[PDB]
């Protein structure tokens, strides 16, 4: 879902870069 | 074993005659836990 009402400031905090591969 | 993020724990417990070796018969391992962690592995070592 959309979430500009909860989600947006820009909110810089939300980051972005095998199957349920968790690399940090 | 790790296969499709899961990493699987099979075991048995049995006695035994035999301080060299494992034994020349046979006994199937069955299965402890199935973990959805996801992570990379390439090397283990053991806890003493």
């Amino acid at each position: 879902w959309n979430s500009n009402n909860l989600d947006s400031k820009g909110n810089y905090n939300y980051l972005y870069r095998k199957p349920f591969e968790r690399d940090i | 074993k790790n296969i499709d993020g899961y990493f699987k724990i099979y075991s048995k417990h049995t006695p035994i005659n035999l301080v060299r070796d494992l034994p020349q018969g046979f006994s199937a391992l069955e299965p402890l836990v199935d973990l959805p962690i996801g992570i990379n592995i390439t090397r283990f070592q053991t806890l003493l």
